[PDB]
DNA sequence: CTACCGATAAGCAGATCTCTCGATTGCGTAT
DNA sequence: ATACGCCTCTCTGCTTATCGGTAG
RNA sequence: AAUCGAGAG
């Protein structure tokens, strides 16, 4: 049952895998101008007037196109019929940045209760 | 430090899946890559299939990359592979089910 | 709207004659939209009626109630429409649904009502009744329980289990009970009719979705896969599953098993297949906050649930407090209406098509298309879908025919008495448990707890039998009546470092759950689960993203020993309890809410911010008082008792009730002549406008042992006084 | 009552030329006995009481 | 207290006082500590009480053994805390607590189906001895040299489904008794009150304390229990305890009774010779 | 219901008293080194511990609730009647305490000296299962005030936590009241 | 000052002789029907206990 | 509801003073003090009824059954 | 595979059954319908102690770090007050107010000496 | 050997001070 | 319109089932 | 007359 509105691909493009290269699985957000990806750290880089986090982090499966670019064969490099898991595996993630509280200026210490102005004798003796 | 990039790829060359932990699969299986960046993968064999879909909740703000990193240079071979959930359902029983209503 | 949501969700209900495999044919009546107005009277052209006239008729306030239904034959081959109006709806003064929906206080004071008047109750019979608020288990979130209930249920129940509580979009509720049982398995309660089911938990898991069992083994058990406890209580659950029942290889199996297991009880129709008849029962029972199409979801949260029990039962994750603020919300009083008009008109369905099938059994001069024999048994039902509302305001009693989550039946409506403007505002603002803890011996239930501070104010509360129960709301205290968009927080959620959920393969409390309005959206560690709350919080009093509204509740859970529950939730439903908050960086009002306020430190006044160890701070201590509890003067001076008993007496003074009583027939009503502002009073007694409402007078006093006549508790009062007016009455 | 949970019934209407006199010819109208305060301990009465004759000077 | 106890005693009359008790007269020759290590000795102590850990350890691979290795605390510690003997503890093992536990294990299953080992010879006498006795014992040591641990393999058959076979051991060593005196389960040595020493146990065996002449005097042995006071006493004695029990309630509230309207309630109460109560 | 101005000094000096006496109750409970701070990370632990185990909160309730009992009692002692200034029989507060006609000497040193301790049954009051007392008061906090000890006066008014904290002691009277009123007799028809 | 609403014209009652419970003829209940007041269980313990026996009767 | 004839404490007619402490506090910026002091009113007793009259005659008074509204 | 006491699936991720419970040599997956050898499973291990909170013990008490036991010499209950002893006379003598029989109802004190051990609740 | 008994386990019946106001008391069939 | 037929959280005792001990 | 609600001691 094919969806509707899919469409297959055709063909492929490669995969050059053969110290050799290692694998890594990197994540980014949408905010992440991913075609002009300049550097990576190993970590607070700032992209485009924004800072974002990078540290480090298996199910997750590896499918390389085979030499047919019709489909895709597992990965595996040592012979063991087992999944070439990644050697290093990095994250990013937004960060923000949260202002130190001014205690300065948030200490107030408090204001006595104002005492009331005009105040003058306001009762006298009978026949005055 | 920071690692260079080469290149990013943005058209389909490779793909994550999903299926569950401690997974080998024959090797003869093939899966059919379809496009709308969402994908809707397909594998067959005998007695099971692979069918499998990617979520469109997760894939509207997160976005995957898969890399190969040179050890004696300072770049790496990024890649837009997406990651791809798989439910492995069994020819065996698919399609055995039973009678409509009980009278 | 609720009540098209509502209207929506019920569904059709079919019937069949027959009449020729042939199931004869098919009538689908349901209703599509329902309309009110604002209530009109004939005396032609309609001219709008005012509750001054209901008031002085001593009659009802009621609208026009219209349905209009869907006479619908065989998937839609012929569609019929009837807008029926069904008796007269009682609406809510100062709602839109009436005709002082927005006057001006000179328009209110020309259609002699009042200057200031507030709405929120109802006109029944000439006698005015409002809708008390009823406090029950917060929504959408599962916390674990410990219960003795729970093991009296049976032989093999235990204490533990998990109770969640999951509300439509209609506002309906349905509870999801996950017990435990000593040998190994897990029972999942649900209660559909008045009756109660008991469905293994992982029957239901495999209903939901196309699952294998290694992904139920990875969804319990995160990679703490050498804790023995959970690997022998999952395997003697999948094994004893996998033993009652081999046959069941499949989801389609499954659900067909269901659907033949629920078929009476559903009113299952002859037509729905028992796949379809099962998938029925699963999105109408098992965690209906998801909705249909979230069968995923569902499962994702039904393995939570599970992890979280297992945690319970070893001990790892301490009991959640049912009777604690922390753990609840407030229903509304106009949700319980809107369930209370569904269910009248699921009622109403079933009555016409009761009419219908005896139409059935005593003739056969019968048609779906004959509009005379539509009209003739429509007309031959009882459609006082608002007198029965009216009964229901009237009366107090709710009379349905499967009961909500509600635990009890009467005590739902009370007179909203006019003695005083003091008791007219405090029915407004009080909260009832219940009547189930009216009636019960637990003290620790009516206890004041650190969890309540500026939510119920700890004053306000009637000694005698309603003490600790009968406790009414702190005056800034919001109760939230709209759902937050929370359309984009998955999406900031997700660059902010929240691994999706779907490929994360991952659980237990050794990470933090990241999950709104109970539905699980990732998983990530405890140190980034809290810089992710902080985040959030200050992204959301910077009101510069677009994606997290002010209502938004930051619930961080910080991993600890034998505590809570860990985990990151986030809520923006109805019946949220919040109250404002100064945060201190950017100094500007927050809202929190009583689940997240438990884990912050919020200063009481800023002399005592300390360094490192404050975030927020109240705009000022009295804010968590109630309108009665912030009137009295110098509180802080006075013996607690002594603040409560003002409470309970300044209810019931002879003030002013208003000044439109030229225009009310009351039964009785006390008035003062003569009252005054006074000289010594709260800044919040002009806010209030009060001074329209005088309570007393002030009185020169004398603290002095002088008369003899005057030792326990009586006073001696002036008798010059007394002729010249002093405290008089009528 | 006052507002500080002080309530208590009438006993008896005291003529105003048996109640006692203030030096400012001013009679009060209601006598509270000074025995009701050291068990209730409604201190703010006595503070209200200092504060409204403040404000009504 | 309060009004709980009054009806109690004079509610109901219940034989099943809430919280028996039993006050036991010190000779006045018998030192303190001796009187504390009487309490030990008097006391009840659990298996539980004793065991630090239990180790299940299963092996399926078609006998399912069930190696069970349970912990104890330091022989230095417990004994003297319990005044609990290394073989004493080894009886109550190889006696009590097997029997026990293979009982729940079989129930279990009738409901499933719908640090070294050189043996001296001595223990392998008493292995072969439990093997024979018990129905799934397969391998038994005790640490007789050092009284630290015990570990025993309770071997059994692959038609039986999964055990939890630690819940199990858990409410069985809650259940086994090491020591006990009957009805009694703890002798605390209060201060003394008006100068008099006493103990008080927590359960009411009149003929259990008569052994232990050389510590307690017998003839001062009053308890809180009525009806086992006018067991073991007669109506008399039942009437006396009767007042006084009565009159305690209202003393801890300093609530004075005149004892005439005590005795009355009292003698209209034993008046048939028996623990009459006020009630239909 | 006024004290003079040196006692009120005696009053400030011992309450300057009161500002140790939690934590070495609470470095004391948790068997460790006194002179301890109070944000030792292991007296949190040992605090959590506490928390967690019903008992064990019960032994601290009680050990901080008795030396805080003790410092009251030295204000009270002190403080009356050598700090009233006005004294008997002038003083009528103090007659009438003094005389039984109605109050107690409880109720004159809570007026004029110190309003101590609120224990809600017989412990202190609840704390949140944060390890909070109050939103106010950080979590595990070995101090007197946040466990209850309201050194405010009905003379001088009460903080608004030790308000709260009154408030719960007061509810409590009221849930005590209803449940004598409740279920009260019956044993006095049964006898007749 | 603030005037509570419970008046005593609203709570005492007098009865000498007048209507009477049907089955019974004994007093009806109630302030606003001309009824008797209850003289009960515990009313006749006291009147018991006293010795007044005449006065019981 | 309207003011007082006399003071509740001592008599004096304080019933002929509303219109004019009304006055005096518009029309001059006077305080209630000085006005109530130049009203005539030097006992707190006969201050007070002044000071704290609330005059809910008006209120009352927009409700008129015999006038079209 | 094979993980602890269990096995699953390695195609489909079934759980297989426990193979002493099945013929020899051979179990077969419900699912794939694949054939898993009775070798690679010699072993099936699950070790498992006891709750650490199972066995609540006067040496559990004294295992911890905390301070558990509280004596009754140690216990001074606090609250003197300079009321006269109606007993002997020593000044001390601990109270405690309790409200009782109403809401408005007086006040009374557990006075209660600390030499000769009287108790005295006494309302006014 | 055999009644014959019996120590469990299981089912079942009843209470839990005085006073004053108001508001409301139900619904399906068939001549 | 109007007369017939009808619908979820205590706590003492006294009294009985049930599948096995128990003297002759 | 039963219940429901509100209250007084
Ligand atoms: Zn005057
Ligand atoms: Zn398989
Ligand atoms: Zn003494």
């Amino acid at each position: 049952s094919i969806p509707d509105g899919f469409k297959k691909c055709k063909h492929l493009k490669n995969f050059p895998l053969n110290k050799q290269q290692q694998v890594w699985l990197i994540k980014f957000p949408s905010n992440v101008d991913i075609s002009k990806l300049k550097s990576l750290p190993v970590t607070t880089m700032t992209i485009d007037k924004h800072d974002y986090k990078i540290m480090d982090d298996s199910n997750m499966t590896l499918l390389v196109p085979s030499e047919s670019k019709e489909s895709l064969k597992i990965a595996s490099t040592a012979k063991d019929n087992a999944p070439l898991q990644f050697d290093k595996v990095f994250s990013v993630s937004e960060t923000a940045k949260i202002p130190a509280i001014d205690y300065s200026k948030v200490r107030v210490p408090r204001k006595d209760v104002p005492k009331v102005e005009g105040l003058k004798l306001e009762h006298f003796a009978t026949g005055y | 430090s920071e690692i260079e990039i080469e290149s990013v790829q943005d058209q389909p060359s490779v793909a994550v899946g999903s299926f569950f932990k401690g997974f080998r699969a024959p090797s003869d299986t093939t899966f059919d890559l379809y496009k709308k960046d969402e994908f809707v993968l397909h594998g067959e064999n005998e007695r099971l299939e692979y069918e499998g879909y990617t979520d469109s909740s997760s894939q509207a703000s997160n976005q995957y990359v898969v890399g190969l990193f040179n050890p004696e240079k300072k770049s790496i071979q990024l890649y837009k592979a997406p990651v791809l959930v798989s439910k492995v359902v069994s020819k065996s029983s698919k399609n055995l089910r039973g009678p409509k209503i009980k009278s | 709207g609720l009540l098209n949501l509502g209207v929506k969700d019920i569904g059709e209900k079919v019937i069949f004659d027959g009449k020729p495999g042939y199931l004869g044919n098919k009538l689908s009546v349901s209703v599509e939209q329902v309309s009110i107005a604002k209530p009109m009277s004939n005396d032609a052209v309609e001219r709008k009626v005012y509750p001054s006239e209901s008031r002085q008729r001593l009659t009802s306030y009621r609208g026009k109630l219209l349905l209009k239904l869907k006479w619908s034959v065989n998937n839609g081959e012929e569609n019929l429409f009837e807008v029926r109006d069904c008796g007269g709806l009682p609406v809510m003064l100062q709602s839109n649904r009436c005709h002082l929906n927005k006057m001006s206080p000179y328009e209110l004071v020309q259609h002699k009502e009042e200057s200031d008047e507030i709405g929120g109750y109802f006109i029944v019979n000439g006698i005015e009744k409002l809708i008390r608020m009823l406090i029950v288990q917060r929504r959408n979130h599962p916390m674990a329980i410990i219960r003795p209930s729970f093991a009296n249920r049976g032989a093999s129940y235990s204490h533990y289990g998990i109770q969640i509580r999951s509300v439509r979009p209609d506002q309906t509720s349905q509870t999801n009970v996950l017990h435990y049982l000593n040998d190994g398995q897990v029972t999942f309660r649900f209660s559909w009719r008045k009756n109660e089911y008991l469905v293994p938990v992982v029957m239901i898991l495999k209903a939901l979705c196309h699952t294998s069992d290694r992904e139920i083994f990875d969804g319990i058990i995160g990679n703490d896969v050498k804790d023995s406890f959970l690997t022998d209580r999952l395997e003697l659950l999948l094994r004893g599953f996998k033993k009652r029942y081999p046959h069941l290889q499949n989801r389609t199996q499954v659900l067909q098993y269901l659907g033949d297991k629920f078929r009476v009880v559903f009113q299952a129709s002859p037509d729905q297949s028992d796949l379809e008849v099962g998938q029925e029962v699963l999105d109408r029972i098992v965690l209906v906050h998801l909705g249909k199409d979230g069968s995923q979801d569902k499962f994702r949260m039904l393995l939570f649930m599970i992890r979280k029990l297992y945690s319970l039962v070893a001990g790892e994750c301490s009991p959640d407090n049912p009777d604690a603020t922390q753990h609840q919300e407030v229903l509304l009083g106009g949700f319980l209406y809107g369930m209370i008009l569904k269910e009248k008109i699921d009622e109403y369905l079933q009555n016409i098509i009761a009419q219908v099938r005896m139409d059935i059994n005593r003739g056969m001069a019968i048609n779906f298309k004959d509009k005379r024999y539509m009209s003739r048994v429509l007309m031959r039902v009882n459609e006082n879908i608002g007198s029965k509302m009216q009964y229901f305001l009237s009366t107090g009693n709710l009379v349905s025919q499967s009961g909500l989550d509600l635990q009890q039946v009467s005590g739902y409506t009370v007179v909203a008495e006019k003695i005083n403007f003091y008791r007219f505002i405090s029915h407004f603002r009080m909260v009832h448990r219940g009547s189930f803890f009216a009636q019960l011996k637990t003290t620790t239930v009516r206890k004041l707890l650190p969890e309540s501070w500026g939510f119920l104010c700890p004053v306000h509360t009637p000694d005698g039998s309603p003490c600790g129960l009968l406790n009414h709301f702190a005056h800034k205290c919001r109760i939230s009546t709209q759902q937050s968009d929370v359309s984009r927080i998955p999406s900031i959620l997700y660059s902010l470092g929240v691994a999706p959920a779907s490929h994360t393969f991952a659980a237990g409390p050794s990470l933090c759950c990241v999950q709104i309005d109970g539905k699980i959206i990732g998983w990530v560690s405890h140190e980034q689960g809290k810089i992710i709350a902080d985040t959030l919080r200050y992204w959301k009093v910077e009101g510069k993203t677009p994606g997290l509204p002010i209502d938004l509740e930051i619930g961080y859970v910080p991993p600890s020993t034998r505590g809570q529950y860990p985990g990151l939730y986030l809520f923006g439903g109805h019946s949220r309890m919040l109250r404002p908050v100064r945060y201190l960086p950017l100094d500007k009002e927050d809202i929190v809410g009583p689940f997240e306020q438990v884990y912050m430190n919020i200063a009481v006044t800023p002399q005592e911010i300390q360094n490192n160890v404050h975030t927020h701070v109240e705009f000022t201590p009295t804010n968590i008082l109630s309108i009665l509890a912030n009137l009295t003067p110098f509180s802080d001076f006075n013996q607690s008792p002594r603040n409560m008993y003002q409470c309970q007496m300044g209810k019931q003074t002879m003030g002013t009730p208003g000044v439109a009583l030229c225009h009310r027939s009351d039964n009785k009503l006390y008035r003062l002549q003569t009252g005054q502002t006074p000289i010594v009073k709260a800044n919040l007694y002009d806010d209030y406008g009060m001074d329209n409402f005088p309570n007393g007078f002030n009185a020169v006093v004398a603290v002095i042992s002088y008369t003899g006549y005057d030792m326990d508790d009586a006073m001696i009062i002036n008798k010059s006084a007394d002729e010249r007016g002093f405290g008089y009455g009528t | 009552s006052s507002r500080h949970g002080q309530k208590g019934v009438c006993s008896r209407k005291w003529p105003t030329i048996d109640m006692p006199f203030s030096e400012t010819g001013i009679q009060p109208d209601i006598i509270i006995n000074p025995h009701a305060f050291p068990s209730r301990m409604t201190i703010g009465m006595f503070v209200e009481s200092l504060a409204g004759k403040a404000g009504a000077l | 207290l309060g009004i709980p106890r009054l009806r109690e005693i004079v509610m109901t009359a219940s034989a099943a006082i809430k919280t028996p008790q039993m006050t036991l007269p010190i000779w006045n020759d018998v030192s303190d500590e001796q009187a504390d290590t009487f309490c030990k000795s008097i006391s009840k102590v659990l298996l539980s009480e004793v065991i630090d850990k239990v180790i299940v350890t299963e092996t399926t691979g078609a006998a399912r053994s069930y190696v069970i290795h349970m912990r104890f605390f330091d022989n230095n510690e417990y004994s003297e805390e319990y005044d609990v003997s290394k073989e004493e503890l080894q009886n109550v093992i190889s006696n009590q607590f097997i029997h026990l536990l293979e009982a729940a294990i079989v129930k279990e299953i009738k409901k499933q189906k719908r640090a070294n080992n050189n043996m001296n010879k001595v223990q392998r006498d008493r292995q072969s001895a439990i093997i024979s006795h018990h129905r799934f014992i397969t391998k038994y040591n005790f640490d007789d040299e050092s009284g630290k641990w015990c570990e025993f393999k309770l071997e059994l058959a692959a038609d039986t489904e999964k055990l939890l076979m630690v819940n199990i051991v858990e409410e069985i060593c809650r259940k086994s008794i090491i020591r006990q005196i009957p009805h009694i389960d703890r002798c605390v040595h209060p201060e003394p009150e008006n100068g008099k020493r006493v103990l008080v146990t927590e359960g009411v065996n009149f003929q259990a304390m008569w052994d232990q002449e050389a510590f307690i005097d017998v003839d001062g042995i009053t308890s809180n229990d009525v009806a086992a006071v006018l067991k073991t006493y007669g109506v008399e004695a039942a009437r006396n305890t009767i007042v006084n029990e009565i009159n305690n309630v209202f003393s801890r509230y300093a609530i004075s009774v005149s004892f005439r309207h005590l005795d009355l309630i009292a003698d209209m109460m034993t008046r048939q010779g028996t623990y009459l109560a006020f009630n239909r | 219901l006024r004290l003079t101005a040196e006692g009120n000094k005696w009053r400030t000096d011992i309450l300057k008293t009161s500002v140790d006496t939690g934590r070495e109750a609470a470095a004391e409970v948790t068997n460790l080194d006194k002179d301890t701070p109070a944000d030792d990370p292991e007296l949190l632990k040992r605090l959590q511990e506490i928390l967690r185990d019903n008992n064990k909160s019960g032994i601290l309730d009680a050990v901080t609730s008795s030396k805080v009992n003790a410092i009251t009692s030295q204000v009270v002692s002190k403080c009356v009647p050598d700090g009233t200034m006005k004294k008997f029989p002038c003083n009528s507060m103090q007659a009438m305490a003094l005389s039984g006609a109605k109050g107690s000497n409880v109720n004159v040193s809570q007026i004029m000296c110190l309003l101590g301790q609120q224990a809600l049954e017989g412990r202190r009051v609840p704390v949140m299962v944060s390890g909070k007392t109050l939103p106010s008061f950080k979590p595990y906090e070995t101090d007197a005030m946040a466990g209850g000890y309201v050194k405010g006066r009905f003379y001088s008014g009460i903080k608004p936590q030790e308000y709260y904290f009154h408030c719960m002691a007061g509810r409590e009277g009221l849930i005590d009241t209803a449940v004598k009123t409740s279920r009260s007799g019956y044993l006095q028809r049964c006898l007749t | 000052y603030q005037r509570l609403r419970h008046m005593v014209n609203d709570k005492f009652q007098v009865r000498s002789t007048g209507p009477v419970n049907s089955l019974t003829m004994q007093p009806v209940k109630g302030r606003k029907r001309h009824g008797g007041i209850r003289v009960g269980e515990m009313e006749r313990d006291a009147l018991i206990g006293h010795g007044t026996s005449f006065l019981l009767q | 509801m309207i003011v007082p004839v006399r003071c509740f404490s001592c008599g004096k007619v304080v019933g002929d003073k509303w219109e004019s402490y009304l006055n005096l506090l518009q029309e001059d910026e006077l305080d209630e003090g000085t006005a109530l002091s130049r009203l005539g009113l030097k006992r707190y007793c006969c201050r007070r009824m002044i000071l704290t009259h609330v005059d809910l005659i008006e209120k009352f008074l927009r409700y008129n059954p015999l006038e079209k509204r | 595979s094979v993980v602890g006491s269990l096995i699953f699936c390695l195609d489909c991720g079934d759980l297989l059954e426990n193979p002493n419970a099945v013929l020899g040599s051979n179990v077969e997956c419900s699912q794939c319908k694949a054939i898993y050898p009775k070798s690679q499973f010699s072993n099936l291990k699950v070790v498992t102690t006891t709750a650490d909170d199972a066995f609540p013990s006067s040496l559990r008490a004294k295992k911890s770090v905390v301070k558990t036991s509280l004596k009754k010499n140690e216990l001074k209950d606090g609250a003197t007050i300079k009321e006269k002893c109606p007993q002997c006379g020593n000044e001390e003598m601990n109270y405690h107010t309790l409200q009782l029989r109403s809401a408005d109802e007086g006040a009374t004190v557990f006075y209660t000496c600390t030499s000769c051990g009287y108790k005295f609740r006494t309302n006014n």
